[PDB]
RNA sequence: GGUGAACUAUGCCUGAAUAGGGUGAAGCCAGAGGAAACUCUGGUGGAGGCUCGUAGCGGUUCUGACGUGCAAAUCGAUCGU
RNA sequence: CAAAUGAGAACUUUGAAGACUGAAGUGGGGAAAGGUUCCACGUCAACAGCAGUUGGACGUGGGUUAGUCGAUCCUAAGAGAUGGGGAAGCUCCGUUUCAAAGGCCUGAUUUUAUGCAGGCCACCAUCGAAAGGGAAUCCGGUUAAGAUUCCGGAACCUGGAUAUGGAUUCUUCACGGUAACGUAACUGAAUGUGGAGACGUCGGCGCGAGCCCUGGGAGGAGUUAUCUUUUCUUCUUAACAGCUUAUCACCCCGGAAUUGGUUUAUCCGGAGAUGGGGUCUUAUGGCUGGAAGAGGCCAGCACCUUUGCUGGCUCCGGUGCGCUUGUGACGGCCCGUGAAAAUCCACAGGAAGGAAUAGUUUUCAUGCCAGGUCGUACUGAUAACCGCAGCAGGUCUCCAAGGUGAACAGCCUCUAGUUGAUAGAAUAAUGUAGAUAAGGGAAGUCGGCAAAAUAGAUCCGUAACUUCGGGAUAAGGAUUGGCUCUAAGGGUCGGGUACGAUCAACUUAGAACUGGUACGGACAAGGGGAAUCUGACUGUCUAAUUAAAACAUAGCAUUGCGAUGGUCAGAAAGUGAUGUUGACGCAAUG
């Protein structure tokens, strides 16, 4: 079986340094040297993975385009749906029950 | 899968010289092809044909060019043409004999 | 190295638009997604910074301030806790029982978290092993392992 | 079903350290690797990740507590302290 | 290199006033044994990417190769 | 030549064995083939209607 | 080692320059002490510790 | 008054390395028994500063070799892990 | 052994043999170190402890080609200026401190570029990784020696000015999908926020890649007194681009006890299961482009311009507790929970700007230019390093074929590499290393030192004692080969409301037969038991005479200290360690 050599002068396996066997268009076996695997992107609010965002190196989000970093709502490329749907439900009911705080207080000024 | 093939040997080199005759090497081809590993079974199923200058063999079943070199080798080994004759091939099931 | 979970807080800065993050030390019982109020009207609620002198009697606090402002000094390590004697109104001033059992006294504006340390019964378990004693002073400091003078 | 007489969860320490420190340390390995309620949403959820860290893994929800235990007895106690304290101020 | 399976993105590919290398590649290619047909490909070459159209028409290709405008490197072999 | 001969049973007998028969073949191994074998015939049985749902469940607990 | 300074690969190059044997021509001059290169190194014998 | 932690000792920071077996902990499944409490049996599972044993790391015995040596500490077998 | 080269050949080359490393190599690369040992040509005085025509020697030359491989950039433990404070002083502390420590848009925009009201701050040096984090490259060819750098094709990234292709002057800053979200684009300042970078270890399971095995076919080589359609070998496809392709996750829709689904591992479901429908991350695979024109395998012509030309083939598969690596979804562990920063993007927001051929889109596509500097040969070790040396020592790491077998054990073999080590003569005593031995069996000896002795696997059987976990492979016994058979154990479908051919792999168990009773036949491979002293155990040390009963250890106990503190450091200091600490702690002891 053929046996194959690190590419780069590093001699070690770290990291920065994994190797994978491929063979050649010249029929011979060589080592290929892959990088690492990209980590999805999570959401702000409860850590889960994006979806609908491409995985990358954080510098290759440089040169794509914005559909791919991002997804068509609001908060979109940040925070998933339910998150954001979560945020939603939340900031409208509360400002409602601020409105009946709001006039709870308000019948001390008609009663002086 | 099952379509006959036609290989093909062209004798013409060892038979200009009268060294080699394809009378005895086509009776020796028949008798010693086997299918299915046994006696009794050249049934129409492979056949020899013999011009006198050039032999060829069809198969319906089980047949190859690396069968008809392994026999070929042995009746060339066994009357003592090696090392003057090779079983070349020209194209895809094309064999000849050469002397060089 | 620590014993005692810590509590990552996020306050809102009263004088900027920014989120100021802040590190407590863990109460047990508070968990993420909780409220704690902090200042003089808080409310006695475990989590939250109450001045000592703005609690009852009997309270059990931690991470006290020895010092209005030194931002906690007492009762931080996992289980342990302050309680709150009583009160010197005049010259204001509360006296605290510590952890070691000694009694201190100092002014009533010092704050701490309402509330017992998390990670309590830590030292009620065998370490069992010399290399579990290994593990725990790898992370602290190279106090281990003893060789005696003799 | 039943492997080990006595020993149960310290059975890997087979042979070492006395019966009296390996049944010590059995009752609180058996609290620490327990599987917990979780008040905040009703399902038996709550792990330990480390020493006074523990996660409920529906909700997502990380409570602050014991080192071996979600809730050490201390801490229910000083849970009505504080609890008995504030009502004075109700009535 | 880039893939075309549409023609006239091929034509606006040989007007772009960028492209003006072509290749023509004929290959014995075998999709079934009683049709062997023989398989032509347009490797047009522009800047940033290297363009081929495959065509598995015999009979289409000398229709295509007749539209091509006389000024571009041709290169058959 | 050799490969067929123990292909047709010769030279496994207990003369010839040197590792354990765990260490042949791990009984794990050979208890995650009988369950899987099980399974798959269970889910067979209830996507194709011989058994229902509540027979498959209890002859699932019992596999 | 290949992964060398740019000073490092100048050192080597002096010393590379300077392990040559006498020229044959200052030989002849007059008045000439000089037989051969007192200052010769092999790499075996003796390292130049840089 | 200076110079050394390129050996070595210890902390820290950042990396890398460690066949194949034996044993068979918790958790889990199914049966059996029982009024209950719970007990039993067969599996599953894969724990341990466990164990046999390579690489590795050490260095027990022969008080073996050598002992103007291959060597200012090595060599071989036997060994610990 | 022979030849050739040379006065000169045991040692140099070539061929023929015989052997060995036997893929944790005597193979193929690197790190540190060396520094030219690389390579070529001449050449043998000295060196290579014999030899020498040979050489890591001698003399003369040639050789290391980068936007993409590294450094550089970033921060890590930590070093260290300034402010300031000590110090007679060389200097010491200190690293954000008691310091007056800050850019980019049409501001202005004609003595003007700061002559002069245009904001946000709350940044505090810098050095420290050629194995950490990082922008981007592959294949084929090429040399006496360089190559992921040269050449030929084919890409990518960063920086840099306008410009064309699709959209505003009748809604100014896109549409679609109930939704997860999609697409070629589809303004967005200050300020704020989030993500990636960015992480331990072990175990089983799944899925890939490569390797291993194997059927057909198309070639070449081997064997052919006799004999499997036989033995060996070639049959390959990079980066990148497009399409497609997933466990997990999520959305819509009947709303579930006869609880169901479901993993090897038992988790999940009214907080919405099962079921039916539904997106994306070249995870990974497939197809196409790259790309057959390359490369590889055959056949044929060239016949002394240091050079090619021609014809083909390069195709189909199958298999698995296989090996290794990667990935995934999981599960175990911790009083241990397993860096940082640079950098990049996203989001929130709503400052500013937009109507007669215009305004913006340069996060869509296409187009243009540049990418400096330093390193790049070779060895990496029984001769290129260090040990005074060409020293049996020491010195970090990647790849890893077949058979036997549990096995990167031992043994044998393939690819690759070596065949080196002063030699020649019958080999006395004594040795060193390896062995055998009648009868006895430790009588030897300080002492069973040394050696020997059933050692693998399967079945059986297993005592005292015990902290109930062990002891335990206790002890002890039987079997094992070859052959010819038998039995059991699996995977893949068309449903008028129990059915079969296909196909497939090694684990068990049994029987008969057979032989100079042999059979884990080489290799490999526990002696065991009854007790005492001692240390609980695992672990550690006197490198180079002591490995232990010594030291550690968990456990136990005692001591000091609530910070203007305990313990400790410093010549001092506006100085330090514990301390990113706070009695469930730190420190000091037994």
């Amino acid at each position: 079986a053929q046996r194959v050599t690190f590419r780069r002068r590093n001699p070690y396996n770290t990291r920065s340094n994994k190797i994978k066997v491929v063979k050649t268009p010249g029929g011979i076996l060589r080592a290929q040297h892959v990088k690492k695997l990209a980590t999805r992107p999570k959401c702000g609010d409860c850590g889960s993975a994006l979806q609908g965002i491409s995985t990358l190196r954080p510098r290759q989000y440089a040169t794509v385009s914005k559909t791919h970093k991002t997804v068509s709502r609001a908060y979109g490329g940040s925070r998933c749906a339910n998150c954001v749907k979560e945020r939603i439900i939340r900031a409208f009911l509360i400002e409602e029950q601020k409105i009946v705080k709001k006039v709870v207080k308000e019948q001390t000024e008609a009663a002086k | 899968q099952k379509i006959a093939k036609t290989f093909t040997v062209d004798v013409s080199s060892p038979t200009e010289n009268g060294v080699f005759d394809p009378a005895s090497y086509a009776k020796y081809l028949i008798d010693h092809i086997k299918v299915e590993g046994a006696v009794g079974n050249l049934g129409n199923a492979v056949t020899v044909t013999e011009d006198g200058t050039v032999v060829t063999v069809v198969s319906t079943a089980k047949f190859s060019g690396k069968y008809l070199k392994y026999l070929t080798k042995k009746y060339l080994k066994k009357n003592q043409l090696r090392d003057w004759i090779r079983f070349v091939s020209t194209k895809t099931n094309e064999y000849r004999l050469a002397f060089y | 190295g620590r014993g005692a979970p810590l509590a990552k807080v996020v306050f809102r800065d009263p004088y900027k638009y920014r989120l100021r993050e802040e590190i407590f030390i863990a109460n047990e019982g508070v968990h993420t997604g909780q409220f704690i109020y902090a200042g003089k009207k808080a409310s006695l609620n475990v989590g939250n910074v109450l001045p000592l002198g703005s609690v009852p009697e009997g309270t059990i606090v931690s991470n006290v301030e020895e010092k209005p402002g030194d931002r906690g000094a007492l009762a931080r390590a996992s289980g342990n806790y302050v309680i709150i004697i009583g009160h010197n109104p005049d010259e204001n001033k509360t006296r605290v029982r510590l952890p070691s059992g000694a009694k201190k006294v100092i002014s009533s504006d010092a704050r701490g978290v309402i509330g017992v340390i998390a990670g309590g019964g830590r030292v009620d378990k065998p370490l069992l092993k010399a290399g579990r004693a290994f593990h725990k002073y790898r992370l602290k400091r190279n106090s281990w392992p003893k060789t005696r003078g003799v | 079903a039943k492997r080990t007489k006595k020993v149960g969860i310290t059975g890997k320490y087979g042979v070492r350290y006395g019966s009296s420190l390996r049944r010590q340390v059995k009752k609180l390995e058996i609290q620490q690797h327990a599987r917990y309620d979780c008040s905040f949403c009703g399902k038996k959820t709550v792990k330990r990740g480390a020493a006074g860290i523990w996660t409920c893994s529906c909700c997502k929800k990380t409570v602050a507590g014991g080192a071996y235990t979600v809730s050490t007895a201390a801490a229910a106690t000083v849970r009505s302290t504080i609890r008995r304290l504030r009502e004075m101020v109700e009535a | 290199a880039r893939e075309i399976t549409d023609i006239k993105q091929f034509l606006e590919l040989t007007r772009r006033a960028d492209v003006k290398t072509a290749t023509v590649k004929i290959n014995k290619k075998l999709n079934k044994a009683g049709k062997p047909f023989r398989q032509t490909k347009f490797k047009v070459r522009g800047s940033s990417s290297l363009y081929t159209l495959v065509i598995n028409d015999a009979g289409k290709a000398k229709k295509l190769i007749q539209s091509l405008p006389p000024t571009l490197k041709v290169n058959r072999l | 030549a050799h490969a067929q001969s123990k292909r047709e049973g010769r030279h496994s007998g207990y003369g010839k064995r040197k590792g354990t028969r765990e260490a042949r073949l791990p009984s794990q191994v050979v208890w995650i083939r009988r369950l899987r074998v099980l399974r798959r015939l269970l889910a067979k049985y209830r996507d194709a209607g011989k058994i229902d749902k509540h027979l498959y469940h209890v002859l699932y607990k019992e596999s | 080692a290949a992964q060398k300074s740019f000073r490092i690969k100048q050192k080597m190059a002096k010393a590379k320059k300077q392990n040559r044997p006498l020229p044959q021509w200052i030989r002849l001059r007059t008045n000439n002490t000089i037989r051969y290169n007192a200052k010769r190194r092999n790499w075996r014998r003796t390292k130049m510790n840089i």
